[PDB]
This record gives structure tokens, C-alpha cells and sequence, in this order.
């Protein structure tokens, strides 16, 4: 449970970190695309763990971590569904995106706004 | 400038006295008339909302 | 941390491991790594924080509202009585909204918990949800944005008159 | 506005390009291109200009029927896949005037050379305006053609925005 | 008539390349940037966002939930309906007719 | 098969029968058009190339355009009125009769 | 200070405004500790329930 | 409310007694301090409104509008001080005084308990607003814009006064707390039909209702930047706030009386959104955009559902920041090229990269990208009008498409494409301008984290 739910959220939080670093906390413009590509490759690894737990025992869960708003009898919460479809799609999407960013590091090499290009892909 | 403020306050004070007096007189007149004419100002019998019927108008 | 009667969960049944393979389970070794590298340092930080918390124990309380006369007992246009009744009715309305929210949370937890067997195993929750929504609908539905205890009463009396008529024609 | 000779030559080029779009293969295109040329060479010496205009009009009717619906377009030609692709990177040179002095300090050699061009522009302008006044008839220009410089040290009138335009691949 | 010609537009950057755009006088310009940035961002936005994040149970929606939990517990422990259709007791209502 | 022009697909210039019969009158008109274009081009260029100019070159044609442009009224309201009124009368009738399902409808 | 004395005007306006808002509550104390909802017995050192 | 009234009044002596070169620093700094203290109005209770005195109160409807009002004053000061730089000192101080006097009337208007007091303050806002437009607008037809704005308002507001005085005679009071308990149903009669129209038409003109909206684009094209900012963000919402209050005493007659206005609103929002696709003046495009957005607010108020009122409150706040930001963006271009023609200065992202980002964010909120409070408000109204009648989803959905089309069309036309060759005075964005844009969008986006404080009393 605790490893499954923590690692499935780490996959998402890891992807946002290169976006947060654009606020200049610890930003290396020299190779931002390498930084973005590395995070995608690490997110793919972290997502393979809950996928493996699902394939093993069929473990599925819902995370409703933050109560955002309640409109009378309609409670809205930030809620994540780690189920069959998400557990299988996320590693595939990250694997394909990992190749595309690595391809992009060569295809868009001369674009003067390559950094923004990788932020937009992310 | 000082005489401007003083003149306004001096005149204003007396105007406020007559103002407050005239509303006191109006109220004194009104209550005397109600006491002299109890038949025109009956103490109405008041129902609670559990007893009174109000139509419901749904907002759908 | 919460009342188990308000937010019940059935007892949990986890099967034991039963390997039919000589290959090691990667999840078992990742689990041990997670315990050593994640949980224990996390637990150590938490225990330090709770030790600070125990040195400064102070309390807060759940506010209790005395009951006051309802709008049914208020003389017409008597705003002092109407005001207290209206405020009480508004507090009750918010409470009934959260009662429905509790029952909906029960239903949704059961649906996820029961998996492919939810349609059969969540019947009791479905029934309780059906009843509270019906009661909630009767009390508060169709009042409009300018709702009030007065309008709420007018609706109940309209419902009561329709029920009295139907019983008479029987 | 276009002469008869210009219309025939434009049609020949346009017809050949669409024929290539159809043929694709170089050996096949070479064969049919020569046949197409022989159709133009047939009526090359037509001196009856009413007949010549009939030939062109039918030729253009033939072209419209036989044109490729998706002809090949050079990537940077109008309508091509790279047309205007690099416009976002073209920045006009007046933008450097607004650079902060610390930015200009990063390129001391470049900005000293830029000042010489700006001085060349300032000192030339009056002679350019005067040359255009002297050479423009009373009614004003009848065409858009601009003249060369006529003396030594003069620059051709209205040169700045041609000479200092952005590079086609500016970044 | 006799009238002044239209003034030419002025670029604040020509005299003051460091201009923040608030004033032609550089000292005033810098002061005006500082009050806007400090009172605007450091105080209202940062402290105002913190103040809003910690409002004490805005409009009792947390109290309502606790109170709902208390009533659901009590009513189910005593075999009572979670919620009744009637908002007000019928005994206190006198219907017409 | 001849070309049929449409509002959204014009006749090609190579197929336009008036492009091949160009007389002295037509040529004179084209020269007059080129002269107007050239005169405006020069007037624009003497300002655009002026090294001392900083600003916008005001275009009277643009100003005339915006000025000219800045210078089916009950039927759809009536139409929409009857669509919504008819729908809501039907809906209200069913609720009063109980024939409309509102089992879980407690948000509005 | 003739340089910065004007910067106390809006702050003083707020203090005066705050004080006058409080004085107005002193005129609206007819139901203090008398509403059916909140009425109670005074604590031993209490003069009034709110001010 | 005296803790807000008095310090606002003191801004006047502050401005007049400041050193000549400190008038913008002092007024801006101290108006920001007033704005900070306005957050004390968030002490809202679940049942009762915050009732200060016999004159003023603050519930969850007025509080967000108050905070928006007092936030907007320093922004207007920042936005105005550049184009007023050549003005002589006394006329600058008079201009700032009008803005301060506008804040004074507005915060009193939003907090009055008694409806005649609300009426007088509601009417008093006309004077400084009219003076700001006719005295400090640039063009000849600012005089006509003033008369249209003045007389559209008074054509509706005088019947409202007669109705309000009539209601007090019949009911005995116009205190809004009293009206909540003594309200009686409005029966069918021609007299009540005109009472309804007299109670509502003044607010319809302010919103503005479609068909009574032509004063608005006229006013915006003539107003200086501060005039547009307050007009778009607050003055329109006076009518929205007025309707949300006075509908209390109009039931059940609103049931059938709302239809013609709902039809005007529902169709008008499509008409005005389409008109935006063909507008050539940038300010006029933003003005028509407001009409379309406020049509949703009118529908929400008229159908009177808890969901629609919450959406109306969020839409009113969200539109105020968004539309004010767009006028500020439009004005930043104008202060360079001195034209409002949208097609004049193109490709500005090449020349002003960071201002392009502000344009992008303002456009994204204008088309209501989730989860901006712009979408939250719109979504809640769309939710509620579907229950009112399912067919409305067709008009709501079509309006969403057109809004995205004109919002992005604005962005593509001015920021993308090629830059205009002859426009060579596009100087880099000033710190003042960047701060101004960010002081709109940042609080707007931060409200996504805690939307409940802008959802109003029905929350
Ligand atoms: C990928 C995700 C990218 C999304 C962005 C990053 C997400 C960060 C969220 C997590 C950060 C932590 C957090 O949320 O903070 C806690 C909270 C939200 O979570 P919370 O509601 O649970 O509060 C946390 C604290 N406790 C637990 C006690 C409740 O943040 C806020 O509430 C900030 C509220 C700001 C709103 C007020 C703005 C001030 C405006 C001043 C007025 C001037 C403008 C005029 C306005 C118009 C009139 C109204
Ligand atoms: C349909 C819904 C769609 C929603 C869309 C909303 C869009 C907004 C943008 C999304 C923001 C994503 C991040 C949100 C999660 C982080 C915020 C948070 O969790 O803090 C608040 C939380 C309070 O918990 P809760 O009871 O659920 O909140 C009720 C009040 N709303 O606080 C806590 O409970 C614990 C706080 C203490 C954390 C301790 C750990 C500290 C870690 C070091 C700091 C990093
Ligand atoms: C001139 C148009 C006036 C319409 C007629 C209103 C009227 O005179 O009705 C009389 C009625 C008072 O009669 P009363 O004896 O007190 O009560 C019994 C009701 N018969 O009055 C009433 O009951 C209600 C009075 C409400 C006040 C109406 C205000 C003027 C209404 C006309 C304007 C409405 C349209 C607004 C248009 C704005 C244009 C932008
Ligand atoms: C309760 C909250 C109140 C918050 C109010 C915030 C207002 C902030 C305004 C700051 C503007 C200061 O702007 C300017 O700075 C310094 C202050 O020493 C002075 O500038 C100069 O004044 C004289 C000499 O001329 C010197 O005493 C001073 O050292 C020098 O810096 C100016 O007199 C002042 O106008
Ligand atoms: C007796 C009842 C009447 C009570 C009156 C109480 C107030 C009396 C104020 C008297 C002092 C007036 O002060 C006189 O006017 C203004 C502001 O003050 C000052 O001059 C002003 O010029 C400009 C503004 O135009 C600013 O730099 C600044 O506001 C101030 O220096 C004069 O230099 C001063 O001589
Ligand atoms: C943009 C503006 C939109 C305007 C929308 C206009 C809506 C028009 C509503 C029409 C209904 C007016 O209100 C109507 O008045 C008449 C007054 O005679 C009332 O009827 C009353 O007079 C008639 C006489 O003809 C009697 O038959 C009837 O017994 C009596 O009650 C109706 O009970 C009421 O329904």
C-alpha cells in the first residue's frame, strides 16, 4: 500500500520538478533538455514498480489526498485512480516520451528556444 | 477660517435642536392619537408560522 | 484517528504468500528497501516532531449550539424569534449536507473496495444512500437561491396536505 | 501587364512542374518533358497573333484540366512546408538601439561597427532624397523602379532596409 | 488660431537606461518600484495568501462535518433514520381545513 | 468542362476571357493603376527609410477602414422563447404528476 | 518629521476607524448575554460576555 | 466599515499634502495597505452575515467584491501615472482624488444594509466615473460617451428609486436584514409587472443586458485606462450585485418575468461573442467580450439556484481581474503605437517576449481554461442552466467555442505573425507594466487553490 501509493505519486511529482526549477531555484540552462529527458527516464523506472505490483496481485487503489472544494452535497477532491488502465498506460507513455525527448535533443538542436520546447513537451 | 467653522457650528447646533424637537413632537402627536382612538389601532391577534398557510413556489 | 462506526470498513482478509516459482520476487526486495530507506527515516522525523508536540498539549473543542424554537413557533414578522430560528435552520441545513456527503463517501469507498463484486456487495450502502437523498430532497430541493426556514416550512405543509388528501382517498 | 511572350513562358514552366509531379521518376519525366517541349516548338513561329492567342487560351484550358491536384512545392516557396518557418526568428535591427548598456558592452566590436553604418546612413540621406527629387517627373513616379547612385561616394537611393535586412536563417 | 504643436513622444530609456518606468527622476522611480513590489508582492500577496490559507473554519464547513459525524454516529447507534423527510415536527403544524 | 466560379472559389486568371484581349484602353488603365501604386510607394518609402523617424507611419487607408467599420432582431428571441417555454412547460407538467425521474437530483 | 509626517495619516485613519467601529458595538449591546442561543451565567470575574 | 471608510478618506489629504514628486508613491503605497487590511472581512460565518452596525454589513457576496475594489485602486494608480506624466500637479491630484472618491462610494455601496442608502451610493459612483471619462479621455467623442453612460443609467435608475420608496411604504423598511424576514410573495398583476421592471431595469443596464449594451463599447473606447479598469471590473458588478440582492423580494414573479431577459442573455452571449470575431478596435473587442460574459451572470441570477448564484459570484470576480488585465495589456501596446487598431502592430511576441506570456495567460483565463476560477464560475452556471432546461447546453457549448476562437484570435493577431515593418518604437517592457500585469494574474490564479472565498453566500 504505502510503497504502491507513494511511488505512483512520486512518478507525477518527479515530472513537475523540471517545471518548478524554471523558477530559477537550481536551474542549469546549459542542458535543460538533458535534465528533462533524465526525469522522464527516472519517472519511467519509478512507475514500473506499481505496475509490477498490479501485474503480480492486481493491486489497485484510489488516492483522494486533498479536499479541494465542497459544493453543498458535491465534494471535490484531488483524486487519483491507480488501476488497470493507468498502471499500464503510464509506463508506455513515459517510455515513448523518453525516446521522443532523446530524439528531440537532436532534431531541435539548432532551435534557439529548445529549452521552452522541452518545457512544453513536459 | 476659524469664524467659518464657528458660525456653521453655532447655527448648526440650534438647527439640530429644532430638528430633534420636531421629531419628538411628531412622535408625541402620533402616540396620543393612537391612545385616543384605540378602535382604529386594535392589537391584532398574531398567528405563528406553524398555523399560517403560505403557498410554496418551487424554484426548479 | 476517526470513528469507525461513522466511516466503517469491513475486516481485511489478505492471503498469505504461496510461491510456485524458484525465481525471487522483485516486489519483496523493493519492499524491504522501501522500509529501510523511506519508512524508517520518515518515522524517525515524525517521532521527533511528536516529542515536541507532547511538551505542549493544548486543546480545542467542538462548538455546541443549544436548541432554540423553530420557525413553526415564531409569530408572524417577529424578527427576533425568526432570526434565531432562521440561523438554527441554516446550521441544520449545512449539517444535513455533510450527512449526505458522509453517506456518499461510504458508497464510493465500498464500490472501490469491492472491485468486480461491488454491484452485489454494496447493496446496503446503496440503499442507505437512496434513503438519505430522498429525505434530503424532500427537505431542501426546489427552494431556490433565496431559501429560508419559511420557504422550507411552506414546502413541508404542501407535502403534508398532499399526503393527507391521498390517505383520505383510500 | 504581362506580355504574350511572358504568358507563354510562364505556362511552359508551370506545365513542366505539374508534369514532374505526375511522372515522379526522373527517366519518365525526361521523356514526357521533351514531348511537352515539342508541343511548344510546334507553334513557335506562329506570326498570326490572333491565332497565337487562341493557342495559348486553349493551352491554359488544357492545363487547368490536366494539372496535378497536389503539385510539388519547394519547401520555402509560398504554400510549402517551410514557408515563413523562420520569420519568428527575424528581428529588425532597430531593436539593438534599445539594448541595455551592459548588453552592448558584451559586443564592443560589433556595436562600434554598427555606429559606422548608422553614420553612413545619416550622411547619405539628404543626397538620396535630392537624387529622387531630381529624377522624378512632375506627376510623381510612374513605376516602382529605383535608380542607382550616379556619383562616387553616393549610395543608391533607399538602400538601408535592403542592405540591413534580416538574414534568411537569423538564429 | 495660435496653438502649440503636438509634443514629441519621450522614451524614458533614453535619459535613464535603468528606468523602471515609474518616474523620470531616477531616485523617485526606484522608490516607486520598491513600494509596489514590497507592498504588492511581499505583503498583500504573500502574507495575504498565508492569511487566507489559515482562516479559522471559513463558514463552519469543518464544524458541520464534525457535527454530521456526531449525529450519524448517534442516530445509527439508536436505530434512527439518518435523515427524516420532515424538517419540522408535524405536531407543531396546524394544517388548513 | 468549363470552370464554374463560386463565391468561395474564384475564376483562375489564366481562364479569364478578359485577360487575353487587352486593348489600348485597358493598357492605359493599368498604367494609371501602376502610377497610383508607385506614387503611394514613394510617399511611404521616404518616411520608412528616413533615418530620423521613430514611431508609426500613420496610414490614412487604415484609418478610413477602421472609421468606416466602427460607424434577426426579435425572431430568434421569439423562436428561442418558444423552444425553452415549451420545454419547461412539458417538464413542469411531469414533475407535478410524478412522471419525471428525479431520484438522485439534489443539486441545482 | 516634515519629511515623512504624511505617512501616518492613513495608518491613523485606520486606528480611528477601528476605534469608532468598536464604540458602535457599545450601542448595540441590548441582547448581550440574552439571546436564547448564547445566553449563560456570567463567569466569576466576568462583567460582560463580550465587548 | 469605518476602518475602511476613514483610511480611504485619508488618502485624499495624503495625496494633496504629499511632495510634488511623491504623489504616486504615497497614494500607491498606502492604498496597498488599505487593500491588505481588507482581508479582515473574511470573518464570515456559516449562518449569519457580518453585521457591523445599523448602516453597514458584509456577507460572502459583498466581501469578495470589496477586496476586488480596494485591490483595484493601486493598480489603477500604477496604470495611470504614465499617460498623466505631463499633466500639471493639481490636475494629477484631482485625478487621484476621483479614483479615491470612487473607492469610497463603492465600498459603501457594497456594504449598505438599507436599499435607499445603496441607491444613493450606487448613483453617486456615476459622478467621478463620468468626470474621469470626459475630462481625461483623449478623443472628441468622450463627451458623447459620457452622455450615453449618464442617461442610460438614469433612464433605469429613476424608476428604481420610485419602486424602492414604494416598497418601504408598503413593507415599512428597506433594511436588507429586515427584508429577509418580512418578504411577502409578489402576486400577478400589471402593477407588480411594472414594480418588477422598475426593480430590475437599472441593474440590467449596468450589467449590461444584451440590447441595452451599446453604451459600454462607446464608454470603453473613450475612457482612459483607469476608467476602463474600474468600469470593467467593478462598475458592471454593481448591477450584478444589485440583482442578487433585490431578487429576494421579487418571487414568485421572477418565474415568468425572467424569460425575455434570459432569451436576450442566452442569444445575446452568442451574438456578442461572434461580434468579437470581427472587431477592429482592441478595446471595443474587450468591451464586447464583457457583454458576453455578463450575459451568463444575468442568466445565473435570474434562474435563482444555489449553483447558479455560486457561479455568478465566481464569474463576477474572475471576469473583473481578467477584463481589467486585458485593458491593461491593450493599453501597454497603445502607449507605444498610439492606436487601438488591432491589426496595426502584429508579431509582438518577437519584440516583447515576456509581455507575450501575459497576453497568453490573460487569453487562457478569458476562454476559461480549467481550473481557473473563470471556468469554475462558468461551469457552475452551465451546470445549473442545464437543469433549468437541457437545451441551453447547446447555446452554452456554442458560446464556449466562439469564446475560444476570439480569445486566441486576439492573441494570434497581435502577438504572432510577422512584425509590422515601419513600427520601430516598440521599446522593452517597463518594470511598472510587468508588475501591473502580474498583479492581476497572480491573485487570479492563486484563487484556484481556495475558490470557496469567491463562491458567495450560497457556498
Ligand atoms: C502541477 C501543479 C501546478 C499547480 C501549481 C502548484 C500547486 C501548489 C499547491 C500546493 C501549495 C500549498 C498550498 O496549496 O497552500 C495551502 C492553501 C490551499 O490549501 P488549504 O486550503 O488546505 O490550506 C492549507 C492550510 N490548512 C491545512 C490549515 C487548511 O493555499 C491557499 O489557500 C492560498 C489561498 C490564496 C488565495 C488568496 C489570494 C490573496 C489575494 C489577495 C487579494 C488581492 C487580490 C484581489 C483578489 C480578488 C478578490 C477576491
Ligand atoms: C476535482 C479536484 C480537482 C482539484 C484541482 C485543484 C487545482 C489546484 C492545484 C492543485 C494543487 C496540487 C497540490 C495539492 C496538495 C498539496 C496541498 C495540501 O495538501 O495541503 C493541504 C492539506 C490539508 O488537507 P485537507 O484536509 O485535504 O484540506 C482541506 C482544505 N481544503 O494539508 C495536509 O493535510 C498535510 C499538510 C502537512 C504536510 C506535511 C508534509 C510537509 C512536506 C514538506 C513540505 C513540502
Ligand atoms: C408610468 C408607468 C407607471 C406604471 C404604473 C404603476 C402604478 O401606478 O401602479 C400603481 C400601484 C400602486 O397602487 P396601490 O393602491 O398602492 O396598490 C394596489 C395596486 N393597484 O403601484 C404599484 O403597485 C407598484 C409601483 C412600482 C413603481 C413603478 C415604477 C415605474 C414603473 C414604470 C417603469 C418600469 C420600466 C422601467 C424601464 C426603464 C427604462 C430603462
Ligand atoms: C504604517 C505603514 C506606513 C508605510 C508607508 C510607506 C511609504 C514609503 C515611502 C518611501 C519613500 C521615501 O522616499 C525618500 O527616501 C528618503 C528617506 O530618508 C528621503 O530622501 C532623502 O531625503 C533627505 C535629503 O533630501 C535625507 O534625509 C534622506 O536621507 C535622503 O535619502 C526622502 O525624503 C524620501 O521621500
Ligand atoms: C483655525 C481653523 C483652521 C484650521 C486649519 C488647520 C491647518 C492649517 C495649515 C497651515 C499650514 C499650511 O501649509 C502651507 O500650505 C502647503 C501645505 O501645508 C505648503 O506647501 C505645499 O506645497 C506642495 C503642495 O502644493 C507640497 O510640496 C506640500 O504639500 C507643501 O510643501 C506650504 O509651504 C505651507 O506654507
Ligand atoms: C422586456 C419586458 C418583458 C415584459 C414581460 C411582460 C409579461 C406580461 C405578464 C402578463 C400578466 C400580467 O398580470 C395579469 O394582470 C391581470 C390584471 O387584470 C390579472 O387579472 C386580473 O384582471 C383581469 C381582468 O382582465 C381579471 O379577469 C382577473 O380575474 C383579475 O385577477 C392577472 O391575474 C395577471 O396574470
Amino acid at each position: 500500500m504505502n510503497m504502491f501509493s507513494s511511488l505512483s505519486l512520486v512518478t507525477l511529482l518527479l515530472l513537475t520538478m523540471p517545471i518548478m526549477m524554471m523558477s530559477f531555484n537550481t536551474y542549469k540552462p546549459s542542458n535543460y533538455p538533458l535534465y528533462v529527458k533524465t526525469a522522464i527516464s527516472y519517472a519511467f523506472i519509478t512507475s514500473m514498480i506499481p505496475t509490477m505490483m498490479f501485474i503480480h496481485s492486481g493491486q489497485e487503489l484510489i488516492i483522494s489526498n486533498w479536499h479541494w472544494l465542497t459544493i453543498q452535497t458535491l465534494k471535490l477532491s484531488l483524486s487519483f485512480k491507480m488501476d488497470y488502465f493507468s498502471m499500464m498506460f503510464i509506463p508506455v507513455a513515459l517510455f515513448v516520451t523518453w525516446s521522443i525527448m532523446e530524439f528531440s535533443m537532436w532534431y531541435m538542436y539548432s532551435d534557439p528556444n529548445i529549452n521552452k520546447f522541452f518545457k512544453y513537451l513536459l | 477660517q476659524l469664524l467659518y467653522i464657528t458660525s456653521f457650528v453655532f447655527v448648526g447646533y440650534y438647527l439640530l435642536k429644532r430638528q430633534d424637537y420636531m421629531y419628538a413632537v411628531r412622535d408625541h402627536d402620533m402616540f396620543s392619537y393612537i391612545k385616543s382612538h384605540p378602535e382604529d389601532f386594535p392589537e391584532k391577534d398574531k398567528k405563528t408560522y406553524g398555523e399560517v398557510f403560505e403557498e410554496f413556489h418551487p424554484v426548479r | 484517528s476517526w470513528d469507525k462506526d461513522v466511516y466503517p470498513e469491513p475486516p481485511r482478509r489478505t492471503p498469505a504468500p504461496s510461491p510456485q516459482t524458484s525465481l525471487p520476487n522483485p516486489i519483496t526486495y523493493l519492499t524491504k528497501a522501501f522500509d529501510l530507506l523511506v519508512d524508517r527515516p520518515v518515522t524517525l522525523v515524525r517521532e521527533f516532531i511528536e516529542r515536541q508536540h507532547a511538551k505542549n498539549k493544548y486543546y480545542y473543542y467542538h462548538r455546541e449550539f443549544r436548541r432554540v424554537p423553530d420557525i413553526t413557533e415564531c409569530q408572524e414578522k417577529d424578527v427576533l424569534c425568526m432570526f434565531e430560528a432562521e440561523m438554527q435552520w441554516r446550521r441544520d441545513y449545512k449539517v444535513d449536507q455533510e450527512i449526505v456527503n458522509i453517506i456518499q463517501e461510504r458508497l464510493k469507498a465500498c464500490q472501490q473496495r469491492e472491485g468486480e463484486s461491488h454491484r452485489q456487495n454494496c447493496a446496503k450502502e446503496l440503499e442507505q444512500f437512496t434513503q438519505v437523498v430522498k429525505a434530503y430532497q424532500d427537505r431542501y430541493h426546489d427552494l431556490g437561491a433565496h431559501y429560508s426556514a419559511r420557504k422550507c416550512l411552506a414546502k413541508q405543509k404542501q407535502r403534508m396536505l398532499a399526503e393527507r388528501k391521498a390517505a383520505k382517498e383510500a | 501587364y504581362l506580355t504574350h511572350q511572358q504568358k507563354v513562358l510562364r505556362l511552359y514552366k508551370r506545365a513542366l512542374r505539374h508534369l514532374e509531379s505526375w511522372c515522379i521518376h526522373r527517366d519518365k519525366y525526361r521523356y514526357f518533358a521533351c514531348l511537352l517541349r515539342a508541343r511548344f516548338d510546334e507553334h513557335k513561329n506562329e506570326k498570326d497573333m490572333v491565332k497565337a492567342t487562341q493557342l495559348l487560351r486553349e493551352a491554359e484550358e488544357e492545363f487547368w484540366h490536366g494539372q496535378h491536384p497536389q503539385p510539388y512545392i519547394f519547401p520555402e516557396s509560398p504554400g510549402g512546408t517551410s514557408y515563413e518557418r523562420y520569420e519568428c526568428y527575424k528581428v529588425p535591427e532597430w531593436c539593438l538601439d534599445d539594448w541595455h548598456p551592459s548588453e552592448k558592452a558584451m559586443y564592443p566590436d560589433y556595436f562600434a561597427k554598427r555606429e559606422q553604418w548608422k553614420k553612413l546612413r545619416r550622411e547619405s540621406w539628404e543626397r538620396e532624397v535630392k537624387q529622387l527629387q531630381e529624377e522624378t517627373p512632375v506627376g510623381g513616379p510612374r513605376t516602382e523602379a529605383l535608380p542607382p547612385a550616379r556619383k562616387q561616394g553616393d549610395l543608391p537611393p533607399l538602400w538601408w532596409h535592403i542592405v540591413t535586412r534580416p538574414r534568411e536563417r537569423p538564429m | 488660431w495660435q496653438e502649440d504643436p503636438e509634443p514629441e513622444d519621450e522614451n524614458l530609456y533614453e535619459k535613464n537606461p535603468d528606468s523602471h518606468g515609474y518616474d523620470k527622476d531616477p531616485a523617485v522611480d526606484i522608490w516607486n518600484m520598491r513600494v509596489v513590489f514590497f507592498f504588492g508582492f511581499s505583503i498583500v500577496l504573500v502574507l495575504g495568501s498565508t492569511f487566507v490559507a489559515y482562516l479559522p473554519d471559513y463558514r463552519m464547513q469543518e464544524w458541520a462535518r464534525r457535527e454530521a459525524e456526531r449525529l450519524v454516529k448517534y442516530r445509527e447507534a439508536h436505530g434512527l433514520p439518518i435523515m427524516e423527510s420532515n424538517c419540522f415536527d408535524p405536531s407543531k403544524i396546524q394544517l388548513p381545513e | 468542362p468549363k470552370y464554374e466560379a463560386s463565391r468561395l472559389s474564384s475564376l483562375p486568371t489564366t481562364l479569364d476571357p478578359a485577360e487575353y484581349d487587352i486593348s489600348s484602353e485597358t493598357r492605359k488603365a493599368q498604367a494609371e493603376r501602376l502610377a497610383i501604386r508607385s506614387r503611394l510607394k514613394r510617399e511611404y518609402q521616404l518616411q520608412y527609410y528616413d533615418p530620423s523617424r521613430r514611431g508609426v507611419i500613420e496610414d490614412p487607408a487604415l484609418v478610413r477602414w477602421t472609421y468606416a467599420r466602427s460607424a434577426f432582431g426579435i425572431g430568434p428571441l421569439v423562436f428561442w422563447y418558444y423552444v425553452f417555454k415549451t420545454d419547461r412547460d412539458r417538464k413542469e407538467k411531469l414533475i407535478q404528476e410524478g412522471k419525471l425521474d428525479r431520484t438522485f437530483n439534489i443539486s441545482y | 518629521v516634515r519629511d515623512h509626517w504624511v505617512h501616518v495619516l492613513v495608518p491613523m485613519g485606520f486606528v480611528f476607524g477601528y476605534y469608532l467601529d468598536r464604540k458602535n458595538d457599545e450601542k448595540l449591546t441590548a441582547f448581550r448575554n440574552k439571546s436564547l442561543l448564547y445566553k449563560r451565567e456570567l463567569k466569576p470575574n466576568e462583567e460582560v460576555t463580550w465587548k | 466599515m469605518l476602518k475602511y471608510i476613514i483610511p480611504t478618506i485619508m488618502l485624499m489629504p495624503l495625496t494633496w499634502l504629499s511632495k510634488n514628486n511623491m504623489i504616486w508613491v504615497n497614494s500607491t503605497a498606502h492604498s496597498l495597505l488599505i487593500s491588505f487590511t481588507s482581508l479582515l472581512l473574511m470573518n464570515q460565518f456559516g449562518d449569519n452575515s457580518l453585521n457591523f452596525s445599523l448602516l453597514f454589513f458584509s456577507d460572502s457576496l459583498s466581501t469578495p467584491l470589496l477586496i476586488l475594489t480596494m485591490w483595484l485602486l493601486p493598480l489603477m494608480l500604477m496604470a495611470s501615472q504614465h499617460h498623466l506624466s505631463k499633466e500639471n500637479l493639481t490636475r494629477k491630484k484631482l485625478f487621484i482624488t476621483m479614483l479615491i472618491s470612487l473607492q469610497l462610494f463603492l465600498i459603501m455601496t457594497f456594504t449598505a444594509m438599507e436599499l435607499i442608502l445603496f441607491y444613493i451610493l450606487f448613483e453617486a459612483t456615476l459622478v467621478p466615473t463620468l468626470i474621469i471619462i470626459t475630462r481625461w479621455g483623449n478623443q472628441t467623442e468622450r463627451l458623447n460617451a459620457g452622455l450615453y453612460f449618464l442617461f442610460y443609467t438614469l433612464a433605469g435608475s429613476l424608476p428604481l428609486l420610485v419602486a424602492l420608496i414604494y416598497i418601504q411604504n408598503t413593507v415599512g423598511s428597506l433594511n436588507f436584514l429586515m427584508l429577509q424576514y418580512w418578504v411577502q410573495p409578489v402576486h400577478n398583476s400589471w402593477s407588480n409587472v411594472f414594480m418588477w421592471l422598475a426593480c430590475m431595469m437599472a441593474f440590467m443596464v449596468k450589467m449590461p443586458l444584451y440590447g441595452l449594451h451599446l453604451w459600454l463599447p462607446k464608454a470603453h473606447v473613450e475612457a482612459p485606462i483607469a476608467g476602463s479598469m474600474v468600469l470593467a471590473a467593478v462598475l458592471l458588478k454593481l448591477g450584478g450585485y444589485g440583482m442578487l440582492r433585490i431578487t429576494l423580494i421579487l418571487n414568485p414573479m421572477t418565474d415568468f418575468m425572467a424569460y425575455p431577459f434570459i432569451m436576450l442573455s442566452l442569444w445575446g452571449m452568442i451574438m456578442t461573442s461572434s461580434i468579437c470575431l470581427r472587431q477592429t478596435d482592441l478595446k471595443s473587442l474587450i468591451a464586447y467580450s464583457s457583454v458576453s460574459h455578463m450575459a451568463l451572470v444575468i442568466v445565473a441570477i435570474l434562474i435563482q439556484t444555489p449553483w447558479s448564484y455560486m457561479g455568478a459570484t465566481a464569474l463576477m470576480i474572475a471576469h473583473g481581474l481578467t477584463s481589467s488585465m486585458l485593458f491593461c495589456l491593450a493599453n501597454s501596446n497603445y502607449e507605444r503605437i498610439h492606436s487601438r487598431t488591432m491589426i496595426l502592430a502584429r508579431g509582438l511576441q518577437t519584440l516583447l517576449p515576456l509581455m507575450a506570456t501575459w497576453w497568453l495567460l490573460a487569453s487562457l483565463t478569458n476562454l476559461a481554461l480549467p481550473p481557473t476560477i473563470n471556468l469554475i464560475g462558468e461551469l457552475f452556471v452551465v451546470m445549473s442552466t442545464f437543469s433549468w432546461s437541457n437545451i441551453t447546453i447547446i447555446l452554452m457549448g456554442v458560446n464556449m467555442v466562439i469564446t475560444a476562437l476570439y480569445s486566441l484570435y486576439m492573441l494570434i493577431m497581435t502577438q504572432r505573425g510577422k512584425y509590422t515593418y515601419h513600427i520601430n518604437n516598440i521599446s522593452p517592457s517597463f518594470t511598472r507594466e510587468n508588475a501591473l500585469m502580474s498583479l492581476h494574474i497572480l491573485p487570479l490564479l492563486l484563487l484556484t487553490l481556495n475558490p470557496k472565498i469567491i463562491l458567495g453566500p450560497l457556498y
